[PDB]
C-alpha cells in the first residue's frame, strides 16, 4: 500500500465506538449465514406515490456534536479499550471485533464454548430490516429512463459516417 | 399496529420492537470486573479535553 | 471458478506518511503564532498600551521627562 | 546525562498510569456550570439552529441517497484503509448488491437522472457494514500494537521502496 | 557457554510417524532420526552454519505476498 | 487415585470459582513495551569469564523424577514429568487422527493441524503468535494417522501463559472465514516436505497400499484440488464436534510442577463447556496387502520395500518384534558408524558387507494401536533392481532361526536405545501421549527393559512365522523400471 495514515489515536474528546456507537444498534443475529432472510426474494415496503409518504429514517440527524461541519456517518477511526463495554446482544445491539474478543458477551450457560463464540461470526449480524431496505437493482437504465433502444436511426437511415 | 410492512412494521419509532433511538445503556462495574469509577465535578470542562498530569 | 475467497491482508497496511505529518505540525504551529501575534498586536497590545497611559494619571512614578 | 534522567521520569510516569480506566468510562457526574448551561442554551439553540439546521442537511442527505438509489454505507470511499480491509471480508451476496447500487447510481449521476420514485421507498440508513468495520478496525489495531510500535529503520530506497514505511512498490514520486 | 542447537527451533515431531521411543532405533545415530548429531566428515564446527531444516531450498520462493496476488500471476511495478 | 480411566488411576482436580483479580497476581511476570527504563552500566563489564562472581548460591533441592496422573472432572487427563529442567514441553494430544475420516471427510485431520494457533475466542491470530514469539516459544501442531497433537517447548517461568494458548485451539477455536481460507497454502507445503524425505514417503506409500482405502490408509495429508472444497471453517468445526473432546484428550507436561500445572489447565476450562464426547465409528484396519511402483522422474535410485502386517502396539508381540528389528537392525552407506552403531547387526553383515552394491537396507518397525506394518527397506541403483529384491527375500527366508549371540546382542542394544531415547524430553512427552492415546496407560522405560529381558528365541520364531504369513505388502519408488513383478514377491514368500 501507498504511503497512508488512519487516524487510529485515542482522543481525549470524542469517544470510541464501543462506547457510543453511531449507527442504529438493532441487529439481528443467526446461527448460520444462510438462516438470514433473501433480499432479493423479500418483499419491499410498498411503493408510494408522493415523496413526502415516503416512510421514515432510521439514522439520529443529530449524532454528532460540537463544532464543526455538519455530517451524518455511521463509523470512526477512533482505538477501542482494553476492556471493552459488554454489548446487550439480548435486546439487538452489534458484538463485532474488540467487544466480543475482549468482553465475555459470547458465553451461553450450557453450549459448547466452540458453538457459543461461532454464532458470534461477523455473517451472522445483520441489521433489522435489512431484506425489506436493501435496493436489489437489475439494471442501472431503470424503467423510463433513455438508452440504445430509443436513440437508434430507423434502418432506412442514411450513412452517417459521411458528416 | 406495524404488523405488516405497510403497517409500518420495522420502522423506528412506529414499530412497537423498535426505539426511536438506541442509546447505550448505562453500567455500573467495568467489563474486566472492577468497580466503575466515579467523579463528580465542581469546575466546568478543560477546553481541548486535555487530561492533566497525575 | 466461482468468487474469490475472503482472506484478510497480512499487515500493518498503514505507514509511511511522516512528510504528510511533518506539514500538519508545520502549518498549525506557524498557524498558532500567527494568531497570538495577531490577537496581540491588533487587539491585546492597544488596549493594554491605553490602561497604562490611563494608570499614568496616578503618575507616582510616570516616566521622567528628560532621562535621555 | 539529562537524556538518561527523562528515560526514567518517563518510565515512572509511565508505570503510575497502568491500568487507569479511560475518560470515557468512567460515571461523570456534569459540573453545575454546565448544568446550567445544558439548561438555558441547550434547549434553545436546538430549537432555534441546530435542530432545524440539522434535520434540513440530514433530509437532504436521506434524498440524495434516495435519488441515487445507493445506501448511505455505499457512499463510503475505499482510498480509507479500514473501508478496505473491511470490503476484503463482506460475503458475497452483500457485495454483489452493493456493487450493483453503486453502479447504478454513478450512472444516474453521470446522465443527470434520478431513480424513479417507485424504486425510493427504503430506508437508505441501514448500517449493513457496521460489523464488518468494527472486525477491521480490530485487525488493524491489533497489528498496530503488536508490529508498529516504533519507528523502524530499514535500508532507504531499495527493492522499489523508500524505507520509511509503505509496503507497495513505486508507490511515491521518489521511488517513481 | 557453547550453543549446541541452530537458531531456528525445528517446531517438529521428532518421533517419525507410527514410530515410537521403542521402535526409532537409536535417535543419536539412526539415519532417519531427525536429532541424529551429524557426521564429522570434514571435522567439527560446520553445524554453526548448517540448514537443518529437511526440506530442499526452492529459490525465489515467495513469502512476502500479503494476499496481493495469485499465485502464477507476475507483479508488474508492484502492482 | 480418585478415578480409574482405561486402566489407569488418576487423582480427580476439582473445578473451582476464583476471581478474576486474584488469579491476576499469580500471572507470570512480563512486558511488551519497554517505554524508558532505569539506566545502569554493565557491572560486569571488565570481569573476564573466567572469574566466577556469583555468590552465596541457595543449596540444591534434588527431587527423583516421579511420573504423577491427574484428571479434570471434564475429563481431561493431565500426565506430568518434572526432570528439573529448565525448559519444559507441554503437549496436548487428541485422539483424532486421519484413520477416523470418513472417504467424504478426507484430508480434514491435516486442515485442523493447519488451522493451529488461529484466532479464538479471547485472542486473534497475530495475539497469539506474536505472543508465543516475544516469550521466546517454539512449538506447532502435528496430524498423525491417530492422534494430532499441539506442542510448545518453552521456558518453565512461562507454563502459565502456554498451557491458556495451547487449551484454546481445543476449547474456543473461532474458525473464522477468512482466516482459514488463508491456510489453504499450508497443503501444498506439506506435500513438499513430506517427500523431501524420502523414507517417510516410502512409508505413506506402504500404510496406503498396506491398508486399502481403510484407517490406517488414509491419506495424512490433504489434496489440493477437490479436498479444498470442504477446507471450510463450518466443515472443520463439525468434524472437531464429532472427535475432539476432553474424554479423548490428554494434555502431557515435561519439566513441569504437576499441582502448577493442573491448577492453570483447571482455571482454563472452569468456566467454559468443552465439546461433549459423543460415539464414534471405530473400526479395526482391514491388512490387504498389495504393492505400489511410483517413478520419480529425477530419481536414478531404487527404494524397496517390503512389510507385513504386525498385530500393534497393545499386543503382546510388541517387544519381541523389536528385538526382531534390532536383530536384524541395518545401515547406510552414507553413514560411517564407529563401535555399537549397528555395525554387527545381521543386514549390516549380511547385505551391506558383502552387496557393495546395496546402497542401504534396514529393517522398519511401525506400530499403531490396534495394527502394524513390519519389513525391510532396501536402497540402491535403478539396474540393481532384481537383485535387490532378491538379497530383501533371501534375509526374510532366514528368520528361522536365531543364534544365541544375536539375540543377547540384540536385547542389549534395545535397553540401550530405550535409555538413550527416553532421556530427550521431546521424545519423552511424544511417548507419553501416544502412549496413553493408544492404549490408556503408560509403559515406563524401565519396564520395558524388563520386557526385553524375557525375550527368547522361540518368541522371535513365533513372530517372525506370523509376519511371513500375512500378505506382503510391496512399495517401490524412484527408478522402477527394473523392479520384478508383485507376483515375483509373493511367490517367494508364498514358501514361508
Ligand atoms: C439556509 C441556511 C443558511 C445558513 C447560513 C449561515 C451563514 C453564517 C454562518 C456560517 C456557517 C454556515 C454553515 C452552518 C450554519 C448553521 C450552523 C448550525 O446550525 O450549527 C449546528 C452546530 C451544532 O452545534 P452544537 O452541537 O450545539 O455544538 C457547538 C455549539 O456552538 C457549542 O457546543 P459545545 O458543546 O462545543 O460548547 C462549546 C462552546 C462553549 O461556550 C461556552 O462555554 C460559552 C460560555 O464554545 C463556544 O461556543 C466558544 C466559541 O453548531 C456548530 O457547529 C457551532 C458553530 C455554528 C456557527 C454558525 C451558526 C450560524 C447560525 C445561523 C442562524
Ligand atoms: C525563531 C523563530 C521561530 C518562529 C516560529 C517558527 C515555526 C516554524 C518552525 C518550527 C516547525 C516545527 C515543526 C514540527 C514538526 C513535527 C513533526 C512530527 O511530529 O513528526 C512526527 C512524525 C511521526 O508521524 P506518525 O504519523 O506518528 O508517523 C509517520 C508514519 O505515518 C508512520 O511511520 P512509522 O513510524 O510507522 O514508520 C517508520 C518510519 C516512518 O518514517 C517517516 O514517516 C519518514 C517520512 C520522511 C518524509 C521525507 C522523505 C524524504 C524527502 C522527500 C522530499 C523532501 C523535499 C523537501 O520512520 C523511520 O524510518 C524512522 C527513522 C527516520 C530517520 C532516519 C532516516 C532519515 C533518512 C533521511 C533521508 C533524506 O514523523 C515525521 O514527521 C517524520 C519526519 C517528516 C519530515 C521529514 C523532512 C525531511 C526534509
Ligand atoms: C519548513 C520550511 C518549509 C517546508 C516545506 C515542505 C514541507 C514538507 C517536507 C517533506 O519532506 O514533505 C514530504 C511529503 C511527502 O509526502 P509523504 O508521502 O508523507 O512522504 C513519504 C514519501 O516517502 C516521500 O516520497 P514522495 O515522493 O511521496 O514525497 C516527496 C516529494 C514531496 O514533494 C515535495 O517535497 C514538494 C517540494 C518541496 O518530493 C518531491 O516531489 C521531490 C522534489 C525534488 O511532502 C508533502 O506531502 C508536502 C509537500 C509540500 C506541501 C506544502 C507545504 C507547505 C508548508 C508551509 C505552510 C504553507
Ligand atoms: C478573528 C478570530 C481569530 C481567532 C484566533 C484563534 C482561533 C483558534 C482556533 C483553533 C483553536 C480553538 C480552541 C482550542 C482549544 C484547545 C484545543 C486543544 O487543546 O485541542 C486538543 C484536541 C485534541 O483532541 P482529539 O479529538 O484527540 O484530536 C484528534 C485530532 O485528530 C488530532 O490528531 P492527531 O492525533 O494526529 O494529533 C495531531 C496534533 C497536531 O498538533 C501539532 O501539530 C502540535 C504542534 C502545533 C500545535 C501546538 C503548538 C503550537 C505553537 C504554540 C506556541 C509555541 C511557542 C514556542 C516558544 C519557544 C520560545 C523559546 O494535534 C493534537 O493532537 C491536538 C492539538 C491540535 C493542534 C492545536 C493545538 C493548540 C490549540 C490552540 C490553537 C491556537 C489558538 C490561538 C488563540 C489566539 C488568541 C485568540 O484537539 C482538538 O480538539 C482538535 C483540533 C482543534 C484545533 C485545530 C487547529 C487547526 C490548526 C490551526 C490553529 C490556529 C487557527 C487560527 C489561526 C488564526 C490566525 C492565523
Ligand atoms: C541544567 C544545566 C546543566 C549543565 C551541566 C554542565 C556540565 O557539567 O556538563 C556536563 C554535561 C553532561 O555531560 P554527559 O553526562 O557526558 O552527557 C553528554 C551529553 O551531552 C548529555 O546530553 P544528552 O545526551 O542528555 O542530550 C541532551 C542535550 C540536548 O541539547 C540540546 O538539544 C541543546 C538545545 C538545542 C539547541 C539550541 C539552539 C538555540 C539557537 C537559537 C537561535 C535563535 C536565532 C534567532 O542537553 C544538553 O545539551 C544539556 C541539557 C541540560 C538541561 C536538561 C535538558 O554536558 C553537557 O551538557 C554537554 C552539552 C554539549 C567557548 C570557546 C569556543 C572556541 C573559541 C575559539 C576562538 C577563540
Ligand atoms: C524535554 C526533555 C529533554 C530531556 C533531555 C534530552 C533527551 C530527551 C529528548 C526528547 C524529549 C521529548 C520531549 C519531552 C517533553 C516532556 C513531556 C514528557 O515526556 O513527559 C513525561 C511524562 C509524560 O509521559 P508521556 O510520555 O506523556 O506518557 C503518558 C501518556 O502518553 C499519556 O499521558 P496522560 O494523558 O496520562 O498525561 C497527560 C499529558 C497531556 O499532555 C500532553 O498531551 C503533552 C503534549 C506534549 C508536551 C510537550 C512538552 C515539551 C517540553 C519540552 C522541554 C524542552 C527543554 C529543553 C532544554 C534544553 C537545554 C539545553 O500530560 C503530559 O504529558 C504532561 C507534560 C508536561 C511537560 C512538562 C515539560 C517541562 C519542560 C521544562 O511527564 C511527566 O510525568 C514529567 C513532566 C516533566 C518533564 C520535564 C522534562
Amino acid at each position: 500500500h501507498r504511503p497512508t495514515t488512519v487516524k487510529m489515536i485515542d482522543s481525549w474528546r470524542t469517544e470510541p465506538s464501543s462506547e457510543k456507537p453511531m449507527w442504529y444498534n438493532r441487529f439481528d443475529q443467526v446461527d448460520h449465514i444462510s438462516q438470514h432472510p433473501d433480499p432479493e426474494k423479500t418483499e419491499k415496503y410498498p411503493p408510494v406515490d408522493d415523496t413526502r409518504k415516503l416512510m421514515k429514517t432510521r439514522g439520529d440527524p443529530h449524532i454528532m456534536r460540537g463544532w464543526g461541519e455538519y455530517v451524518y456517518c455511521h463509523y470512526e477511526h477512533l482505538r477501542e479499550p482494553v476492556f471493552p463495554r459488554k454489548p446487550d446482544v439480548a435486546k439487538g445491539e452489534l458484538a463485532a471485533g474488540a467487544n466480543v474478543t475482549r468482553t465475555d458477551v459470547w458465553k451461553r450457560e450450557g453450549e459448547p464454548a466452540i458453538q457459543s463464540i461461532a454464532r458470534f461470526n461477523p455473517d451472522n449480524f445483520r441489521p433489522v430490516g435489512y431484506a425489506e431496505n436493501i435496493p436489489c437493482p437489475d439494471t442501472c437504465v431503470p424503467e423510463g429512463h433513455l438508452d440504445f433502444r430509443h436513440t437508434r436511426l430507423p434502418t432506412w437511415h442514411a450513412d452517417r459516417r459521411p458528416f | 399496529k406495524a404488523s405488516t410492512l405497510a403497517t409500518g412494521k420495522g420502522i423506528p419509532g412506529i414499530d412497537p420492537k423498535l426505539p426511536t433511538h438506541t442509546p447505550p445503556a448505562s453500567y455500573d462495574v467495568l467489563s474486566s470486573g472492577k468497580a466503575r469509577p466515579v467523579q463528580v465535578a465542581k469546575w466546568p470542562p478543560m477546553p481541548g479535553g486535555v487530561p492533566l498530569p497525575k | 471458478i466461482g468468487p474469490p475467497l475472503r482472506t484478510a491482508q497480512i499487515g500493518p497496511t498503514v505507514g509511511g506518511n511522516g512528510g504528510r505529518t511533518f506539514v500538519l505540525y508545520l502549518t498549525t504551529t506557524i498557524n498558532v503564532l500567527i494568531a497570538f501575534q495577531v490577537s496581540w498586536a491588533c487587539y491585546l497590545q492597544p488596549r493594554w498600551r491605553s490602561f497604562r497611559s490611563d494608570m499614568l494619571e496616578k503618575f507616582p512614578s510616570l516616566q521622567p521627562d528628560m532621562d535621555e | 546525562s539529562f537524556h538518561r534522567a527523562f528515560a526514567r521520569v518517563v518510565c515512572n510516569y509511565n508505570k503510575s498510569i497502568e491500568g487507569s480506566v479511560p475518560w470515557y468510562q468512567v460515571k461523570r457526574e456534569k459540573s453545575p456550570f454546565q448544568q446550567v448551561w445544558d439548561e438555558v442554551f441547550t434547549p434553545i439553540w436546538f430549537k432555534l439552529v441546530k435542530g432545524p439546521y440539522e434535520r434540513w442537511e440530514y433530509n437532504a442527505l436521506v434524498a440524495r441517497y434516495r435519488g441515487m438509489g445507493i445506501m448511505a454505507d455505499d457512499a463510503m470511499n475505499d482510498k480509507d484503509m479500514i473501508v478496505e480491509r473491511a470490503l476484503d471480508i463482506i460475503p458475497e451476496d452483500i457485495r454483489i448488491q452493493r456493487y450493483r447500487r453503486m453502479m447504478r447510481g454513478a450512472v444516474l449521476a453521470g446522465r443527470k437522472l434520478h431513480l424513479p420514485l417507485e424504486l425510493q421507498n427504503y430506508d437508505p440508513m441501514v448500517p449493513y457494514m457496521a460489523p464488518y468495520i468494527e472486525e477491521a478496525k480490530f485487525q488493524m489495531q491489533e497489528e498496530q500494537e503488536l508490529l508498529a510500535y516504533h519507528p523502524w529503520d530499514r535500508r532507504l530506497y531499495t527493492a522499489g521502496v523508500s524505507g520509511f514505511g509503505e509496503t507497495s512498490m513505486h508507490s511515491t514520486f521518489l521511488t517513481m | 557457554p557453547p550453543i549446541q542447537k541452530p537458531l531456528l527451533p525445528s517446531g517438529r515431531a521428532v518421533l517419525k510417524h507410527g514410530r515410537s521411543m521403542l521402535c526409532s532405533g537409536n535417535l543419536s545415530y539412526d539415519v532417519n532420526s531427525t536429532i541424529k548429531a551429524p557426521e564429522c566428515k570434514r571435522g567439527m564446527g560446520f553445524t554453526q552454519f548448517k540448514r537443518f531444516t529437511p526440506v530442499p531450498i526452492e529459490s525465489g520462493v515467495s513469502v512476502g505476498n500479503r494476499g496481493w496476488f495469485f499465485p502464477g500471476v507476475i507483479p508488474y511495478q508492484g502492482h | 487415585g480418585k478415578s480409574t480411566i482405561q486402566g489407569t488411576s488418576y487423582n480427580v482436580v476439582k473445578f473451582q470459582q476464583e476471581d478474576v483479580s486474584e488469579v491476576v497476581k499469580e500471572v507470570p511476570h512480563f512486558q511488551f513495551y519497554y517505554i524508558g527504563g532505569e539506566h545502569k552500566d554493565n557491572k560486569y563489564r571488565d570481569v573476564p569469564l573466567d572469574i566466577p562472581v556469583l555468590t552465596e548460591a541457595p543449596p540444591p533441592q534434588l527431587k527423583k523424577p516421579e511420573m504423577k496422573f491427574s484428571v479434570l472432572e471434564n475429563g481431561m487427563r493431565i500426565v506430568s514429568v518434572d526432570k528439573q529442567g529448565l525448559t519444559s514441553n507441554l503437549g496436548l494430544f487428541v485422539h483424532a487422527g486421519s484413520r477416523f475420516e470418513t472417504p467424504a471427510e478426507e484430508g480434514l485431520s491435516h486442515m485442523v493441524e493447519c488451522v493451529a494457533f488461529r484466532s479464538t475466542a479471547h485472542l486473534s491470530h497475530l495475539r497469539t503468535i506474536k505472543t508465543i514469539e516475544v516469550l521466546g516459544m517454539n512449538g506447532g501442531c502435528q496430524a498423525g494417522r491417530e492422534h494430532i497433537m499441539y506442542n510448545l517447548e518453552l521456558l518453565r517461568e512461562y507454563m502459565p501463559v502456554a498451557s491458556t494458548l495451547v487449551v484454546g485451539n481445543v476449547l474456543f477455536p473461532r474458525l473464522l472465514p477468512w482466516e482459514v481460507n488463508a491456510c489453504h497454502k499450508e497443503i501444498k507445503k506439506a506435500h513438499e516436505r513430506l517427500k523431501a524425505d524420502t523414507d517417510q514417503y516410502v512409508s505413506e506409500l506402504l500404510h496406503q497400499t498396506a491398508y486399502h482405502n481403510n484407517t490406517l490408509g488414509n491419506a495424512l495429508l490433504a489434496n489440493e484440488g477437490r479436498a479444498l472444497e470442504h477446507f471450510t471453517g463450518d466443515n472443520i468445526r463439525e468434524f472437531m464436534m464429532k472427535h475432539f473432546s476432553a474424554e479423548r484428550s490428554v494434555f502431557v507436561g515435561i519439566n513441569v510442577d504437576h499441582d502448577e500445572l493442573c491448577k492453570w489447565l483447571m482455571r482454563s476450562f472452569a468456566e467454559y463447556v468443552a465439546i461433549p464426547n459423543l460415539p464414534r465409528d471405530e473400526a479395526k484396519p482391514v491388512y490387504t496387502g498389495g504393492y505400489k511402483l511410483e517413478e520419480n522422474a529425477d530419481m536414478p535410485v531404487c527404494n524397496i520395500a517390503i512389510g507385513f502386517e504386525t498385530e500393534g502396539w497393545n499386543s503382546a508381540d510388541l517387544v519381541p518384534v523389536t528385538v526382531l528389528q534390532t536383530l536384524l537392525g541395518g545401515g547406510g552407506s552414507f553413514s560411517t558408524g564407529g563401535p555399537g552403531k549397528g555395525m554387527h547387526s545381521r543386514l549390516y553383515l549380511n547385505v551391506l558387507n558383502q552387496n557393495p552394491n546395496v546402497e542401504s537396507c534396514m529393517a522398519f518397525n511401525t506400530q499403531y494401536s490396534d495394527s502394524g506394518l513390519f519389513g525391510m527397506y532396501i536402497t540402491g541403483f535403478g539396474q540393481e533392481a532384481p537383485r535387490l529384491v532378491d538379497i530383501a527375500l533371501n534375509e526374510l527366508r532366514k528368520l528361522d532361526s536365531f543364534t544365541p549371540d544375536e539375540v543377547s546382542r540384540a536385547k542389549n542394544t534395545l535397553k540401550g536405545n530405550i535409555f538413550m531415547n527416553a532421556e530427550n524430553s521431546k521424545v519423552l512427552m511424544e511417548d507419553i501421549g501416544r502412549q496413553i492415546i493408544m492404549s490408556g496407560k503408560v509403559v515406563t522405560p524401565e519396564e520395558f527393559a524388563a520386557r526385553v529381558d524375557a525375550v527368547t528365541e522361540a518368541d522371535l520364531k513365533k513372530v517372525a512365522a506370523k509376519l511371513l504369513r500375512k500378505n506382503p505388502t510391496y512399495v517401490v519408488y524412484g527408478d522402477t523400471k527394473s523392479a520384478p513383478h508383485y507376483e515375483y514377491v509373493r511367490t517367494a514368500l508364498a514358501s514361508l
